[PDB]
């Protein structure tokens, strides 16, 4: 199977600049009559994909001529020379030359903006969820940048790892920001049994922390 | 105009059997060439079977050979993918893409139908709200929120003040939990808002045909 291996995975650009992504085959993807069926696709999170680019180099039907693609053997560029926010989301290749057709990894393209530091927020557990026996805490860590941040939690003054599940946003359309959710679930009792919970973010040191005693 | 709307998809134990269906307007069916193509959860993009526009060809990847048979009736203007066997791996976002028979590929793809392969039960949110408490003490903005937890399958929908509340809201992507989701909701108003105008966040649950409303009160 022609294996499409595409790089980088993610692609921070400033609006108005020129972004590259690359796509590399395992193997030959030529047809006999010597064209080679390599199509570029641009997803959002919100849309189905949209075919971009068709036949390596060619713009399909109202693609903007900032988009251009090159490529040659086993290695492929999609080119986008002045990067839009309308441009923003996922970038996948795709060979059609040989059963199965395979598609590239993807690469999200994101936009850059200035450093920002999370507003960090804690919750307590319900009452209504005290009431089921369990005891969530809540921390949310909204419209920072860049999107590496790390949760730390601690109960009574010392780290606490197990019961954390983490999310995140896409990047928001109009801040470029990103947000966090970190959730810590214990049991009822393992939350009576102690009073201080507190919620970190660092990297960004020193830490931004939240904090609540039961 | 030139659209496919695919339908079919749900929720089905492993081992069991399911049929998708693509619908084609607004271009002559009978000479396109049609595909089903998948995505992960992890966003990665499969292509799962072929048909050509008049039947003679179809074709699949190894993965799905003897469980996925791809079959079209140009007359009622429709696509097929029958699904037998599903196995965990089958969990995906399948779309219907065409591919002209007479270059292109996949110039037009349908919005998706969702497949989920899984024992696990459908079960309805449990609805907690999120409010501060002591802590700190006041600034000029509050930010509260919901946390929609143990509910299966996937999606959630949540508001705020039923949509009149939409700017400074964040909904984060769900996480399994123990077999079931959870996802959290926050909402950032001006301190002079609340706890003095009302915040509720509203989440539905489709699969399990619920509704939930809750007022987030100051503790």
């Amino acid at each position: 199977d022609v294996l499409m291996t595409q790089s980088p995975l993610s692609l921070p650009v400033s609006l108005g600049d020129q972004a590259s992504i690359s796509c590399r085959c395992s193997q030959s993807i030529v047809k006999s009559n010597g064209h080679t069926y390599l199509e570029w696709y641009l997803q959002k999170p919100g849309k189905s994909p949209k075919l971009l680019i068709y036949k390596v180099s060619n713009r399909f039907s109202g693609v903007p001529d900032r988009f251009s693609g090159s490529g040659s053997g086993t290695d492929f560029t999609l080119r986008i020379s002045r990067v839009e926010a309308e441009d923003l989301g996922v970038y996948y290749c795709f060979q059609g030359s040989h059963i199965p057709w395979t598609f590239g990894g993807g690469t999200k393209l994101e936009s850059k903006r200035a450093d920002a530091a999370p507003t960090v927020s804690i919750f307590p557990p319900s009452s209504e969820q005290l009431t089921s026996g369990g005891a969530s805490v809540v921390c949310f860590l909204n419209n920072f940048y860049p999107k590496d941040i790390n949760v730390k939690w601690k109960i009574d003054g010392s780290e606490r790892q197990n019961g954390v599940l983490n999310s995140w946003t896409d990047q928001d359309s109009k801040d470029s920001t990103y947000s966090m959710s970190s959730t810590l679930t214990l049991t009822k009792d393992e939350y009576e049994r102690h009073n201080s919970y507190t919620c970190e973010a660092t990297h960004k040191t020193s830490p931004i922390v939240k904090s609540f005693n039961r | 105009d030139v659209k496919l709307v695919e339908s079919g998809g749900g929720l089905v134990k492993p081992g069991g059997s399911l049929r998708l269906s693509c619908a084609a307007s607004g271009f002559t069916f009978r000479n396109y060439g049609m595909s089903w193509v998948r995505q992960t959860p992890e966003k990665r993009l499969e292509w799962v079977a072929a048909i050509s526009g008049n039947s003679l060809y179809t074709s699949y990847p190894d993965s799905v050979k003897g469980r996925f048979t791809i079959s079209r009736d140009n007359a009622k203007n429709n696509l097929y993918l029958q699904m037998s066997s599903l196995r965990s791996e089958d969990t995906a976002l399948y779309f219907c893409a065409r591919h002209d028979d007479y270059p292109y590929f996949f110039d037009v793809w349908g919005a998706g139908t969702t497949v989920t392969a899984s024992s696990a039960k459908t079960t309805p949110p449990s609805v907690y709200p999120l409010a501060p408490g002591s802590a700190a003490q006041t600034n000029s903005m509050v930010t509260l929120g919901c946390l929609v937890k143990g509910y299966f399958p996937e999606p959630v929908t949540v508001t705020w003040n039923s949509g009149s509340l939409s700017s400074g809201v964040h909904t984060f992507p769900a996480v399994l939990q123990s077999d079931l989701y959870t996802l959290s909701s926050s909402v950032t108003v001006p301190s002079s808002t609340w706890p003095s105008e009302t915040v509720t966040c509203n989440v539905a649950h489709p699969a399990s045909s619920t509704k939930v409303d809750k007022k987030i009160v100051p503790r």
